[PDB]
């Protein structure tokens, strides 16, 4: 089974063409004439099923008539053709007739999955749109739900009315036929250039140390903080054996003059893939999971757990004071990172969150108890400090 | 002749096969497999199988493929196997059929040589090489041999299948009967023998028809290699009388079949089809359970078949043994270290709390299955919570074991509701039937689980707890079915105890929290406590920044050669080749010790704050102290190997009377007394001892061994030590010990 790589922009720098085929767009850029164009889309796998062997050359021996005849499969919706063409009982008042035979025919492995944006990429509007996939030939199984890549093939609406009536229109469906992936996240061009030119310009640590939160000044080592922990990027996957997050999980204490809140949206805006919420913003269930077990092919669904959604970016969190401690334990899971395990209603399955935690937290007594020590104020037990890297009380 | 869909002809394959079935000895089998030499000095295993079946009738012949594999000139076979099943069996029955023909006419009587031929004969060929469960099967093995494992869900009621029409006696009043040989019926238009009613309509008497029994089996396999995101993936199985009902729900079957592939229909009015196959496995043998319970039957002959398979026991089950592998075992059972070693071995990236590891290894090879004619479920196995201050490696030990072990299921606390750990049954609707989801702690029968902030977990949850971990059983009794499903399995929780921290002005039963009968239900207890050392601290320190300094760190401890792998192997070994006999004289210390253990539990104030030493404390003993015997590859239980087991459970405890809160910041005055009595005592004797020299051994038997227990025989070198300093006495060269002038 043969595919197509899209060119790297290299050619399009010596030799400027029809370059949007490389172009990453998202699957909002998708232009109704763009419909058929090898087009190259970035986002998020999601409900990719399980291998199924779909038919290509379907087999008809007759076992009277010998004819092994060969017709080509049509849209997914075809018939097994009726009595054979075959002249060896033909040319009678007899014809046998003939029927498929697996091995005779030719099969070929099929999936199915979903895409969704980067969060990133839409509006402050509307809601975020999926888009099918059918991945052909020996590229299955080589991809997973969850990881940022580019997948690229052709753009095509496949002609089937669903109630079968009378009027057919268009219910224009789609899929990428996938023609080539891209698994980012395992340059030398000019974003590297510009990363000489970043490196050289020196400083760089304080330099970023500076120009984050760039509408804010004073507070400088939350800020130092705040750049160590989207920076993160260690690890110590030791093999054969213990996992080590290498993640960072920093928390806050302080009062509204903080602007704390302000400093999460700068920074979860910053962050790629990041994202807010709240303490009492999610329920338990719904900021680690929820899953349905889908009933038309018995299987799971994750229905965006605000956790699984931070997976690979910085979680915002406001008071986490008032997080009903019931609902803590999510989170505490969260320590242990890039595990969320969960045996309910009939499922027990893990799902894995690359992430970090970032938390904004009040003295209990509104503003602070000077009479008392710090971690009264702090109600949090210790085993969720421990778990924490870095407390700035302010 | 050449087939003109598969290009394997029958009559090289059949006559080859013949004298295969001829030629066949146990040795091929032994010589590949390396294991030692007899087999009554190996007789023709094929005829052995053939006779008994001929004079039982059974008809079936098991086979494991790897056996034909084994013999020269098969390979062949064994391969085409594999790769054309479909006429591969085909030809295998017609030379089974004929080849007991040869042998009845060789043997005199049998059958009368017909009733043999008219009945057909079928084979079995299983363990032809296990395929890697589901998420490998490829569209290009659509006709093949699979191998799959894992447990069933959903059994269909036993479902009849046309084979012979047995149409409707007309007025013409000769009824007719025809098979079918597809899945086509044609019903002939003119009426029977005489065409009294050439125009006719027949009809057909849908009761007097014969049948097969066609069972649909769900199957969702074992969560061996799922790696996240999707629960463990589904074959839909069919079973085609023989084998039907030979599983119920909720066993832990294997099997090796033929993968299949068939359309659907959307609409179903239309002929039309639609592409994108739907998948099954027609069933061919089905290993029964890959257990030893063997209270009773399910089916039909089908249990000859496991009379036939479970005789084999330790190649098959073992899946490999080679006695430089089993001389490696035995080896590394000679080491003395052993006990400690293999500790480590399990977690070589965790730290000195090495008593979590002796534990933990102790649950791995947990217990052996006694099973009584009377009483019975006796919980073979084990349950180990573990407690302390946060940040203590506790998870990550729990990461480490369920990674270890073939079979775990990772589980959280508070993520999780009473059906997550324990399975919910459904009367489905669609049958009318029992079908059981999900049960993570059934996913674990046989082999650990794993359960984290134990507390956390609700008390609505952490009921059935109460329930199965005392009899691996769970008894659901909802609006629609009452039943009982069994889940054996050796439960492994964390814990944390209340706070975050101990309070060491707390009781310490109170500290942790659970309530006395569900902790009393955990066989053994640990208090992982973490201290301010700043001995341990900066080893502990180095422990982990040695890791840190290179990129792909391993043998993160001290470099001492462990079996990373190796030791899985020994332990799938261990559990299935020993059980431990408890001879007499454990008896008697196994006694002594545990009522040593309860009377000093015993108070008036240890009612409502202390951890009462109950017949679970006897129960743990045993089960804990046979499985310490299975390791180190012990065939009986000796009487110093209760000791450790004692070890270990007053691990939790060692250090409070009638108040809890054992605090115990760690020489005494009373100390003092005992080397100072033990200094007469040896004086005296050595001076009324006139051969002035005598082994430190000697002295002992002399001495330490004339009444109650010994003593550490260390403080003796102390007193020895002393002597020297003082010079009251000489060693005088390690063989005696004289004294002083
Ligand atoms: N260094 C600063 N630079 C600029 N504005 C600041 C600074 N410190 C405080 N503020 C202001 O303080 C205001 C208070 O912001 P809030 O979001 O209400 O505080 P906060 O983040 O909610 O703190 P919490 O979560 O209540 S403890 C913001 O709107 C900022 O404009
Ligand atoms: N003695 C030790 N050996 C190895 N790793 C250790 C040790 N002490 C601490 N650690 C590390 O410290 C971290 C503690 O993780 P865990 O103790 O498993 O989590 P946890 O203790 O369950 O947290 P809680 O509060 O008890 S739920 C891990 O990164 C361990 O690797």
């Amino acid at each position: 089974f043969l595919y197509f790589k899209p060119l790297s922009q290299n050619c399009a720098r010596r030799y400027r063409k029809k370059a949007i085929s490389s172009k990453p767009l998202s699957v909002r850029q998708i232009k109704g004439d763009f419909l058929g164009q090898l087009i190259t889309v970035r986002g998020i796998i999601t409900r990719v099923s399980d291998v199924k062997p779909a038919v290509e050359v379907i087999a008809y021996t007759c076992d009277q008539c010998g004819y092994e005849v060969f017709q080509e499969v049509n849209s997914r919706t075809f018939t097994p053709l009726s009595e054979c063409t075959s002249e060896e009982c033909s040319q009678n008042q007899t014809k046998g007739q003939l029927f498929m035979s697996t091995r005779a025919s030719k099969f070929s492995a099929f999936q199915e999955c979903k895409i969704q944006e980067l969060s990133q990429q839409v509006p402050v509007g509307h809601i975020p749109r999926s888009l099918n996939i059918h991945v052909n030939g020996t590229l299955v199984r080589s991809l997973s739900p969850g990881d940022i890549v580019d997948v690229t093939g052709i753009f095509l609406p496949a002609p089937y009315t669903g109630f079968k009536a009378l009027k057919a229109g268009l219910l224009t469906e789609t899929y990428l036929e996938a023609q080539f992936v891209r698994q980012h996240k395992k340059l030398t061009s000019d974003v590297e250039e510009r990363v000489m030119e970043l490196i050289t310009s020196g400083d760089v640590y304080n330099r970023l140390a500076k120009s984050i939160a760039p509408e804010i000044y004073g507070n400088l080592d939350v800020k130092k903080a705040l750049l160590l922990l989207l920076v993160g990027g260690v690890d110590k996957r030791v093999g054969d054996g213990m996992k080590i997050r290498g993640d960072i999980n920093v928390c806050l204490m302080g009062d509204p003059g903080v602007a704390k809140s302000q400093l999460l949206k700068a920074i979860c805006k910053i962050s790629p893939r990041g994202v807010y919420t709240t303490g009492k913003g999610s329920s338990g269930v719904g900021l680690t999971a929820a899953v349905m077990k889908d009933p038309v092919t018995d299987e799971m669904i994750l229905e965006g757990g605000a956790l699984v959604l931070a997976d690979n970016g910085i979680c915002c969190i406001d008071e986490f004071d008032k997080m009903d401690e019931s609902d803590r334990t999510a989170i505490h899971e969260v320590m242990e990172q890039q595990t969320i395990s969960i045996s309910k209603a009939g499922i027990n399955t893990t799902l894995n969150a690359r992430t970090s935690i970032l938390a904004a937290a009040n003295p209990l007594y509104g503003r602070y108890n000077p009479r008392l020590s710090p971690l009264d104020n702090i109600n949090l037990p210790a085993a969720l400090l421990s778990r924490f890297d870095i407390l700035f009380l302010m | 002749r050449i087939i003109w869909g598969t290009n394997v002809s029958i009559q090289e394959c059949t006559t080859n096969f013949r004298n295969f079935l001829m030629s066949f000895k146990y040795k091929f089998r032994k010589i590949l497999d390396e294991r030692e030499e007899n087999t009554t000095d190996e007789e023709l295993y094929y005829i052995k199988q053939l006779n008994e079946m001929r004079e039982l009738g059974t008809s079936n012949l098991n086979l494991d493929a790897r056996n034909l594999l084994a013999y020269k000139q098969t390979e062949d076979l064994y391969h085409q196997l594999l790769n054309y099943p479909q006429e591969v069996i085909s030809i295998m029955d017609q030379t089974i059929k004929d080849c007991m023909v040869s042998l009845i006419v060789d043997n005199n009587l049998d059958y009368d040589l017909d009733e043999i031929e008219t009945k057909f004969y079928k084979v079995r060929p299983y363990n032809v090489g296990s395929c890697k469960g589901m998420r490998e099967l490829n569209p290009n093995d659509i006709d093949k041999l699979i191998n799959l494992k894992g447990l069933v869900l959903r059994s269909t009621p036993v479902i009849p299948d046309m084979k012979v029409a047995f149409f409707k006696c007309n007025v013409c009043d000769h009824t007719m009967a025809v098979e079918i040989d597809r899945g086509v019926i044609q019903e002939p238009a003119r009426c029977e023998r005489i065409d009294c009613n050439e125009p006719n309509s027949m009809s057909l008497i849908h009761n007097r028809c014969s049948f097969a029994d066609k069972q649909v089996i769900k199957l969702q396999e074992t969560p061996d290699f799922v790696p996240d995101g999707q629960t463990p993936h589904s074959i839909s199985l069919c079973v085609y009388d023989e084998l039907v009902d030979s599983c119920r729900a909720g066993d832990r079957i294997e099997v090796t079949g033929t993968f299949r592939s068939i359309p659907i229909r959307a609409n179903s009015r239309q002929r039309v089809l639609k592409s994108l196959y739907k998948t099954y496995v027609d069933v061919v043998h089905v290993k029964k359970v890959s257990d030893k319970r063997l209270d009773v039957d399910t089916s039909t002959i089908e249990q000859e078949l496991m009379q036939n398979k479970v005789d084999h026991n330790e190649v098959e089950e073992v899946r490999q043994i080679t006695d430089q592998d089993l001389a490696k075992i035995r080896e590394v059972a000679a080491r003395e270290d052993l006990y400690s070693l293999l500790a480590r071995s399990i977690a070589p990236s965790i730290y000195e709390l090495e008593d979590v590891k002796k534990g933990i290894l102790l649950q791995l090879f947990g217990g052996t299955n006694k099973t009584f004619t009377k009483g019975g479920r006796y919980r073979g196995d084990i349950n180990i919570l573990l407690c302390g201050d946060p940040s203590t490696s506790k998870s990550q030990i729990l990461q480490y074991v369920h990674k270890i072990t073939p079979r775990g299921v990772y589980t959280s606390g508070k993520g999780s509701s009473a059906v997550g750990l324990t399975a919910y049954i459904t009367r489905d609707v669609d049958t009318k039937q029992l079908v059981l989801e999900s049960g993570a702690l059934v996913l674990s029968d046989g082999g650990v689980c794993c359960i984290d902030e134990f507390d956390k977990m609700s008390d609505s949850t952490r009921s059935v707890l109460h329930e199965v971990m005392e009899q691996q059983t769970i008894s659901i009794a909802k609006a629609g079915i009452i039943t009982t499903l069994n889940a054996r399995s050796s439960i492994l929780a964390s814990a944390n105890p209340i706070g975050s921290r101990y309070n060491p002005n707390l009781p310490v039963t109170e500290n942790i929290d659970l309530p006395p009968p569900l902790l009393s239900r955990f066989d053994l207890v640990y208090l992982v406590l973490d201290k301010v050392d700043e001995k341990n601290d900066r080893e502990l320190a180095k422990h982990l920044t040695n890791l840190y300094l290179e990129d792909k760190p391993e043998h993160i401890s001290q470099d001492d050669v462990l079996p990373v792998e190796f030791l899985t192997m020994y332990i799938s070994y261990a559990k299935e080749h020993i059980h431990p006999i408890i001879t007499e004289a454990a008896k008697t210390e196994l006694v002594r010790a545990y009522v040593g253990m309860r009377k000093m539990g015993d108070d008036s104030r240890s009612d409502e704050k202390r951890i009462t030493a109950t017949t679970r404390q006897l129960e743990s003993m045993i089960r804990l102290a046979e499985a310490h015997a299975k390791m180190k590859l012990k065939n009986v239980v000796e009487l110093e190997d209760v000791q450790e087991a004692v070890r270990l459970i007053r691990s939790a405890i060692k250090d409070y009377a009638t108040d809890p809160k054992t605090g115990k910041i760690d020489k005494s005055v009373i100390q003092r007394k005992l080397q100072e009595d033990l200094s007469r005592e040896i004086m005296n004797v050595l001076k009324d001892q006139a051969s002035d020299s005598m082994s430190f051994n000697e002295l002992i038997k002399q001495i330490n061994e004339h009444s109650q227990d010994r003593v550490e025989s260390s403080d003796i070198q102390e007193a020895l030590s002393r002597l020297q300093q003082e010079d009251k006495v000489i060693v005088l060269g390690e063989g005696v010990r004289r004294s002083v002038r």
